């Protein structure tokens, strides 16, 4: 529910953060996923496949489980289920 | 500033158009290629009735007038290109492309991407129009407008276009009357809001999942 | 063959497919670009119902799999490409294009034309689908099949494709039942003949003039 | 009613002959016209605009009127009227 305009692909929405870098996806049925990095230049988009985006949010859930709050973990897990399951 | 694209051999030119002004008419020579910089350009087919069918609603960074890349100035346009909003763009006569590309071949790839993107966008309108349920067809179209022209807003994504029911009708192969009714149903189902001819779609992500 | 297109840096490969065989499925990496050499490739969107909508029916010398030009192998296909007839084509992994173009820049222009043509073909299907009269929409589609796949024949142009009423339905956003009825009407009006699942359109030039 | 396949544009139909070059047009509503030349290489297409194709068939009618048969002139004039008027 945070958003970003790709110059070619139009409106994207954030699936989740990582650290720094963020995962975004296309509004229309998530046909494309993008790894996004910000900087003083600065915003850059790298496409990535659905299976790799899945493993990315999976890794992130593992890190939240070990090192962060239950709330964040529970939020991200709901996002995982709505995005991938 | 974007005019950093231009050169001695890509002598591009800025054109601006007030809302509703024509960029090219059917019958005009296909002399130029266009890059839409800001605004929305409507490409349409006009039939003898005066009935108009919208073939594309282009957003910023869209390449158009591509017939010029096949025939050049010799052939005539068969679509109306109009500035749906105020529009700013770069024009270049197409003959200047060969020597442009030879010098900055980075232009070719950029161009190939831009045309590839056009292909995928038109195919999505085909998907939209192929729906038999007229409501499905409207939602799918509004989901495309959210993608191309949407702004985050307190309640969801607002399609940042002031849309007449006629303009919508002409883009989904429907009638003005059928658009009004279907928009009404969508509001009553609490899926969209309408304010000042702007449609806000409350949960465009969740709506799209119902199309898979 | 025409494999004179290939080189050290465009290491293209020939693939052939028997009728009804898949060229790529949704979910496959968008690794390659394709040039259709002989035959007809159907690009479609598959929904969860198993309902299929045809997004393009491509003829020989069509470039397709163009998403690869935007994302490469990283992104996944969302259309089904199938060999509608037996098909022969050239494949190349898309990464090989940059250094290909740098070496034979004649490839870029050829490519730009091919993609421009795709844009104009999809836009004509949009025109087709935008018709509210379902018969108008069928005629317009058959006129496009005459252009893409037609053979002169004693009685007019024969669309050189064996077409199920379902295949037509999937391309014009209609139903199998409505196609049958409309084809029946067309035969009764002496505008088409049907023999062995091939449709012959008697005067395709004069029919098109009624669409202007 | 004589036909020719353009590699890019699909099926074309002949509007008329000149002398050994020919004028063809696109099947779908004649949005494009093509000057066509044949040879031992050999078939080549040059696009031309509708106004110039018109003047071409016009010139051709003038030549048929002066130097050829009534039948040919009458055939071409019908083609002119169905193509341009
Ligand atoms: O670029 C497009 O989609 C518009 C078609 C066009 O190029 C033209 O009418 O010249
Ligand atoms: O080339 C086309 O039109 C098909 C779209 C495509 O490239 C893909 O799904 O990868």
């Amino acid at each position: 529910e945070n958003y970003l305009n790709h110059p070619t692909f139009g409106l994207l929405y954030q699936i989740c953060s990582f650290g720094d870098k963020e995962l975004f996806a296309t509004l229309y049925a998530q046909r494309l996923f993008f790894l996004v990095a910000f900087d003083a230049r600065g915003t850059r988009f790298e496409p990535i496949g659905r299976n790799e985006a899945r493993m990315l949010v999976d890794n992130r859930l593992r890190q939240l489980r070990r090192d962060a709050s239950l709330q964040e973990y529970n939020q991200l897990q709901q996002v995982f289920k709505q995005t991938f399951l | 500033m974007f005019r950093e694209l231009g050169s001695g051999k890509l002598p591009l030119q800025i054109e601006q158009f007030e809302r509703g002004k024509t960029i090219f008419f059917p019958g005009d020579p296909a002399e130029r290629v266009y890059l839409l910089v800001k605004g929305a350009v409507k490409l349409s087919r006009v039939y003898e009735s005066g009935e108009e069918i919208t073939v594309a609603l282009l957003r910023e960074n869209s390449v158009f007038g591509v017939l010029s890349l096949l025939t050049g100035q010799r052939s005539d346009r068969f679509y109306h290109a109009v500035a749906f909003t105020p529009v700013q763009l770069f024009s270049v006569p197409i003959e200047f492309m060969q020597k442009a590309l030879i010098e900055r071949p980075e232009l070719a790839n950029v161009m190939l991407q831009g045309l590839s993107s056009r292909i995928l966008q038109t195919e999505m309108m085909i998907e939209t129009l192929a729906h038999r349920d007229m409501g499905s067809r409207l939602v799918s179209f509004l989901l495309i407008l959210c993608r191309d022209f949407g702004i985050p807003s307190p309640d969801g994504i607002t399609i940042d276009l002031k849309l007449s029911h006629q303009a919508i009708a002409e883009a989904i192969g429907s009638t003005r009357v059928t658009v009004t009714r279907l928009l009404g149903d969508l509001r009553e189902s609490k899926l969209i809001a309408i304010h000042k001819k702007r449609i806000t779609v409350f949960n465009p992500v969740a709506l799209s999942q119902q199309f898979s």
